C-alpha cells in the first residue's frame, strides 16, 4: 500500500474531479480553496466591494470528505513578501482568508510554497494564524530540491548558467526551509512537502534533508521517463530516492498533466506501487522495531525500580542475546576445568540479576554441552521476580540452583564464585549502574574468577534531526524546570535522523576491576570530523560488550550484533541546536558523575560553539543507586 | 450556451468588426469558461443576441484570434485549445486540445506567419506550437517563476517577448543557439506590448502601475495606474495611442510621450482586456470581471 495524492490547479466540478481522481486510485486531492486566478482586493475601492460568493460552498462535500480527502492550496497570486506595499497588504489579508477558510473546512493539510529566499512576512502571517486557536491542521511547505533559478535551461544568451560547482549554493533551498521553520519557532504543525525535479542535485544536497519532518514528496509527471511499451518509469537514481522516502513513509503527490497520452492517469500510480512491492522486507530487528520509530522512552533503571513481568518477557524474547551468553559460559568452563577434572572440579556460578531465570537456564545448557559440573546461585533483588525463580527452582531446577533474594552488594555469599554472569547493561552500557553493582559484588569472586561480561564500552555519535528535537521540545512538564527535558537521555529507535560522524568510544569499564583507582567517575572528550553542513541536535548513544574473549554483544551499527533486537539507541539532546559548517569539528565533553546516592551524566559541546553544561549536579536526571 | 460566466477575461475585434469574448467562472459551483462571438458589438454581453457561443471545460486565461475564424485559447487545464468557426459562422467547434503544460497556461500569442504561436504558463515553461501539425515545436524553460505574459513580434516570426515573476524581461530569437536575451531591477513586469510601427520598440507595465517605454538597442516611464498594470494595447492609428489596463478598475489612454489623454472609471471590478474597433478607430471596447462591456469614445 502507498498513500498517494493528486495535485491539481484546475477543478471545474469538485464532485466530478474528486470522483475521477478516486477512480484512478488516489487517496486525497490537492486543490485550491479559491480560484487560483481570482484575485481579490481588500483596501482600495471599488474592487474590494466585489459581490460574493468568494468561492465554492462547503455543502458541496461532506464533513468526512473535507477532513480526509481535500488538501488546501494557497493562491499563486498571494505574495506576502512582495516589495510593493499594496500587494503586500492584500496578500496578508488574502493569506489569512484562505488559511481561515481551510480551517473552517477542517482540512487535514494546507499547502504553502517556499519559492524564494525571503519568506519572513509569509512566516509571520502563518505563525500569526497558528497562535489564533489550538486547532489541528497541518501546513505543508512546498520546497523544491533544486531552486528554479538553478535548473533553468542555459538558453539566455546574456545570462548563462554558471557552471562553477559551489557546495553551499547548491543547498540554498534547505536554507529557505531552515530559516522559515526557525522564524515559526519549530511549530509541530509545519512540515515539508519536498518537490522533486528532473535532475537530482549532488548527493550531499539530498542528504541535507535527513532528519527533516518530511510528510509529502511531490513528483511531477515531467520527471518520468518512458519505457518500450510507452509507460512512465524513473531513473535508477530517482528510484534510489523513492526508496529512501518509503522508509520515512511519506505521502507521494503526483502533479502535472498526463504526458503519457496513451496510458491513462493511473499509470504513474501503479509504477510507485510496483516499486513499493519491490523492496527488501523487514529483518527481525526491523520488524520488531516497527511502530517505535522516533518514539521517546525513559531509560530503564532495573536497580532503583523493580521491572514488571512483561518487561522481563521482552528481555527473554531474544534468542541471539542468550545464545551468546550460553556460548561464553560454555567457553569459560572448558578453559577453567581441564578434561581430566571433568568429574571432580565443580565450578561456582553466580547469576547476578537473574530476573525470571534466562541466564540460569543458559548456564544449565552451557554446562551440558560442555560436560562440566556447576553449582548455581541465582541472585536477584526484585522480590516479584524471585517468585518466578523459586517456582522455577522447585518444579524444574531443584537443589542445583540456589535462589538468593538479596542485593548483590549486600549479600554475604557462603562461598566464592568461579564465574559471575550478569546482564545489568542498558543501551548506554553503564547507564544502569552495572559498574557499581559488580564492584560491590566483587568481594565474593575468587582471585582467579571470571566476570561475564568482562568489559563494556559506550559509543557516542553526533546526529541531526529537527524532528527528534521537536519530540524532546514537546516533553515539557508542569511542575519542573521548563528546560529539564533537554537534560535527560531517552531510549528511542532512531529513524528520521542523520548521523554526522562515525561513533567513537566514550566510557569503558573492566570487570573484575583490579585497579587501586576504583572510581567510576569519567570525563571524556570527543572530536567528530564533520564533512557536511548541518545543524546539531543531539548525540546518539550505543554500546559494545565483551562476554568472554571473542563472544561479544553490540548495538553499535557498524559492529551491530545480527538479529539482536532487544536494545535501542539512547539519545542525549541539547537545549539549542548548533549549526555546523562543512569541515568543522564537533567537540563534545561527557562526564559520569556520582555521589553516595545517585549517578548521572553531564555533557556539553565546546566546538564549533560552546553550549551550556547539561544536567549539572543531576538536577534534571539521576540514576538511583 | 445559456449562462455566461460573470468574469469576462478577453475581448478582441477582427477585420470585419465582430467581437470575440472569453469569460471564466472564477467562483461558484462550477469553474469553467466559454467563447462567444458578437457580430453586433452593442449587443454584448447579452447571450440572447449573440452570433455564436460554446462552453469550455475549464476557465479561459488568455486567448487571441488566429486569422478570421480561428480562436486560440489558454485553459486552466494546462492545455492549449484551438477553436474554429464553421463555414456559416454559427458554431464554434474545437479543432484540437493538447495538454502539454503542467499548470495553468497564463498567456498565449500568435506569431507573425499565423501558422505558429507561443504559449506561456505558470509551469515556468514557454512553448512554441505548430498550429498545422498540432504539435509543440519547442519547449523552453528560461524563466525561474510564473510566466506572466508572452507577446509575439508583430512582423518577425522568430522573435517574441516574455516576462515572468522572476523580474526578467526576455527578448527571444529562435534563429540563435541561445534564443533568450534578457533586457535591463524594479518591480515585476506584468504586460508587454510591441510598437505597431517600430520594430525595435515595445512598452511594458509593472505590478506597481508604471508603464515604461523601452528601445531594444539599449528610458521613459510614467506612473499611470495605482495598482498592477494588466494589459497594454496600441491603437490602430498612424501615430498609435496606448491604452493601459490595471487592477485599480480604471482605463487610461496615453500618447507618444506616455501622457494621460483619456481616463475612464466606468468599470467597478478589474479591467482585463481592451480592443480597438477596426471600423471606427476612435472607439475602444473594454471588458472586466464586473460583466461589463463598455465602449469608450476616445477624443
Ligand atoms: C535481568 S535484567 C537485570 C536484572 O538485574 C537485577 N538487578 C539489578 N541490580 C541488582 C542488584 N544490585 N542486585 C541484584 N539484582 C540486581 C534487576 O532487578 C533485573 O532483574
Ligand atoms: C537485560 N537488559 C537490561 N538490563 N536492560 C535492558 C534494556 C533493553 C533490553 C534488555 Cl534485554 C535489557
Amino acid at each position: 500500500r502507498v498513500s498517494s495524492g493528486r495535485d491539481l490547479n484546475c477543478v471545474p466540478e469538485i464532485a466530478d474531479t474528486l470522483g475521477a481522481v478516486a477512480k484512478q486510485g488516489f487517496d486525497f486531492l490537492c486543490m485550491p480553496v479559491f480560484h487560483p486566478r481570482f484575485k481579490r482586493e481588500f483596501i482600495q475601492e471599488p474592487a474590494k466591494n466585489r459581490p460574493g460568493p468568494q468561492t465554492r460552498s462547503d455543502l458541496l462535500l461532506s464533513g468526512r470528505d473535507w477532513n480526509t480527502l481535500i488538501v488546501g492550496k494557497l493562491s499563486p497570486w498571494i505574495r506576502p513578501d512582495s516589495k510593493v506595499e499594496k500587494i503586500r497588504r492584500n496578500s496578508e489579508a488574502a493569506m489569512l482568508q484562505e488559511l481561515n477558510f481551510g480551517a473552517y473546512l477542517g482540512l487535514p493539510a494546507f499547502l504553502l510554497p517556499l519559492n524564494q529566499e525571503d519568506n519572513t512576512n509569509l512566516a509571520r502571517v502563518l505563525t500569526n494564524h497558528i497562535h489564533t486557536g489550538h486547532h489541528s491542521s497541518m501546513f505543508w511547505m512546498r520546497v523544491p530540491l533544486v531552486a528554479p533559478e538553478d535548473l533553468r535551461d542555459d538558453i539566455i544568451e546574456n545570462a548563462p548558467t554558471t557552471h562553477t560547482e559551489e557546495y553551499s549554493g547548491e543547498e540554498k533551498t534547505w536554507m529557505w526551509w531552515h530559516n522559515f521553520r526557525t522564524l515559526c519557532d519549530y511549530s509541530k504543525r509545519i512540515a515539508v512537502a519536498l518537490e522533486i525535479g528532473a535532475d537530482l542535485p549532488s548527493n550531499h544536497v539530498i542528504d541535507r534533508w535527513l532528519g527533516e519532518p518530511i510528510k509529502a514528496a511531490i513528483l511531477p509527471t515531467s520527471i518520468f521517463l518512458t519505457n518500450k511499451k510507452g509507460f512512465p518509469v524513473l531513473s535508477k537514481m530517482h528510484q534510489r530516492l523513492i526508496f529512501r522516502l518509503l522508509k520515512l513513509e511519506v505521502q507521494f503527490i503526483i502533479t502535472g498533466t498526463n504526458h503519457h497520452s496513451e496510458k491513462e492517469f493511473c499509470s504513474y500510480l501503479q509504477y510507485l506501487e510496483y516499486l513499493s512491492q519491490n523492496r527488501p522486507p523487514p529483518n527481525a530487528y526491523e520488524l520488531f522495531a516497527k511502530g517505535y520509530e522516533d518514539y521517546l522512552q525513559s531509560p530503564l533503571q532495573p536497580l532503583m525500580d523493580n521491572l514488571e513481568s512483561q518487561t522481563y518477557e521482552v528481555f527473554e524474547k531474544d534468542p541471539i542475546k542468550y545464545s551468546q551468553y550460553q556460548q561464553a559460559i560454555y567457553k569459560c568452563l572448558l578453559d577453567r576445568v581441564p578434561e581430566e577434572e571433568k568429574d571432580t572440579n565443580v565450578q561456582v556460578l553466580m547469576v547476578l540479576g537473574a530476573g525470571r531465570g534466562p541466564l540460569v537456564n543458559a548456564s544449565l545448557r552451557a554446562a551440558k554441552q560442555a560436560d562440566r559440573r556447576i553449582k548455581l546461585y541465582a541472585v536477584e533483588k526484585n522480590p516479584n521476580a524471585v517468585v518466578t525463580l523459586e517456582n522455577w527452582q522447585f518444579e524444574e531446577w531443584g537443589s542445583q540452583v540456589t535462589v538468593v533474594s538479596s542485593d548483590m552488594r549486600e549479600w554475604v555469599a557462603p562461598e566464592k564464585a568461579d564465574i559471575i554472569v550478569s546482564e545489568l547493561l542498558g543501551s548506554f552500557a553503564d547507564n544502569e549502574l552495572s559498574p557499581e553493582c559488580l564492584d560491590g559484588a566483587q568481594h565474593f569472586l575468587k582471585d582467579d574468577g571470571v566476570s561475564i561480561p568482562g568489559e563494556y564500552t559506550s559509543f557516542l555519535a553526533p546526529i541531526s534531526s529537527s524532528k527528534l528535537y521537536n519530540e524532546v521540545r514537546a516533553c515539557r512538564e508542569k511542575d519542573r524546570d521548563p528546560e529539564a527535558q533537554f537534560e535527560m537521555p531517552y531510549v528511542v529507535r532512531l529513524h528520521n535522523f542523520h548521523q554526522l560522524s562515525a561513533p567513537q568510544p566514550c566510557f569503558t569499564f573492566s570487570h573484575p576491576n583490579r585497579d587501586p583507582m576504583i572510581d567510576n567517575n569519567r570525563y571524556c572528550t570527543l572530536e567528530f570530523p564533520v564533512e557536511v553542513n548541518t545543524v546539531l541536535h543531539g548525540f546518539a548513544g550505543y554500546f559494545e560488550t565483551v562476554l568472554y574473549q571473542d563472544i561479544t554483544l553490540s548495538i553499535r551499527p557498524e559492529t551491530h550484533s545480527p538479529g539482536m533486537f532487544s536494545w535501542f539507541p539512547i539519545l542525549f539532546p541539547i537545549k539549542q541546536p548548533i549549526t555546523v559548517r562543512e569541515g568543522q569539528t564537533i567537540c563534545v565533553r561527557f562526564w559520569r558523575c556520582s555521589n553516595s546516592k545517585k549517578v548521572w551524566y553531564e555533557w556539553a559541546v565546546t566546538a564549533p560553539v560552546c553550549s551550556a553544561i547539561h544536567n549539572p549536579t543531576g538536577r534534571s536526571y539521576t540514576i538511583g543507586l | 450556451p445559456a449562462c455566461m460566466e460573470r468574469q469576462l477575461e478577453a475581448a478582441r475585434y477582427r477585420s470585419d468588426g465582430a467581437l470575440l469574448l472569453g469569460a471564466s467562472s472564477l467562483s461558484g459551483r462550477c469553474w469553467a469558461g466559454s467563447l462567444w462571438l458578437f457580430k453586433d458589438p452593442c449587443a454584448a454581453p447579452n447571450e440572447g443576441f449573440c452570433s455564436a457561443g460554446v462552453q469550455t471545460e475549464a476557465g479561459v486565461a488568455d486567448l487571441t484570434w488566429v486569422g478570421e475564424r480561428g480562436i486560440l485559447v489558454a485553459s486552466d487545464s494546462g492545455a492549449v485549445e484551438l477553436w474554429e468557426l464553421d463555414e456559416n459562422e454559427t458554431l464554434i467547434v474545437s479543432k484540437f486540445c493538447k495538454y502539454e503544460h503542467d499548470d495553468i497556461v497564463s498567456t498565449v500569442s500568435v506569431l507573425s506567419s499565423g501558422t505558429q504561436a507561443v504559449s506561456g504558463s505558470k509551469d515556468i515553461c514557454i512553448k512554441v506550437w505548430d498550429l498545422a501539425q498540432q504539435v509543440v515545436l519547442s519547449s523552453y524553460r528560461a524563466h525561474a517563476a510564473q510566466v506572466t505574459c508572452v507577446a509575439a513580434s508583430p512582423h518577425k516570426d522568430s522573435v517574441f517577448l516574455s516576462c515572468s515573476e522572476d523580474n526578467r524581461i526576455l527578448l527571444w530569437d529562435t534563429r540563435c543557439p541561445k534564443p533568450a536575451s534578457q533586457i535591463g531591477p524594479g518591480y515585476l513586469p506584468t504586460s508587454l506590448a510591441w510598437h505597431p510601427q517600430q520594430s525595435e520598440v515595445f512598452v511594458f507595465g509593472d505590478e506597481n502601475g508604471t508603464v515604461s517605454l523601452v528601445d531594444t538597442k539599449s528610458v521613459l516611464s510614467s506612473a499611470v495606474h495605482s495598482q498592477c498594470v494588466t494589459g497594454l494595447v496600441f491603437s490602430p492609428h498612424s501615430v498609435p495611442f496606448l491604452a493601459s489596463l490595471s487592477e485599480d478598475c480604471s482605463l487610461a489612454v496615453l500618447d507618444s510621450s506616455l501622457s494621460e489623454l483619456f481616463r475612464s472609471q466606468a468599470h467597478r471590478d478589474f479591467v482585463r482586456d481592451a480592443t480597438w474597433s477596426p471600423l471606427n478607430h476612435s472607439l475602444l471596447t473594454t471588458v472586466g470581471w464586473d460583466h461589463q462591456v463598455v465602449h469608450h469614445v476616445v477624443p
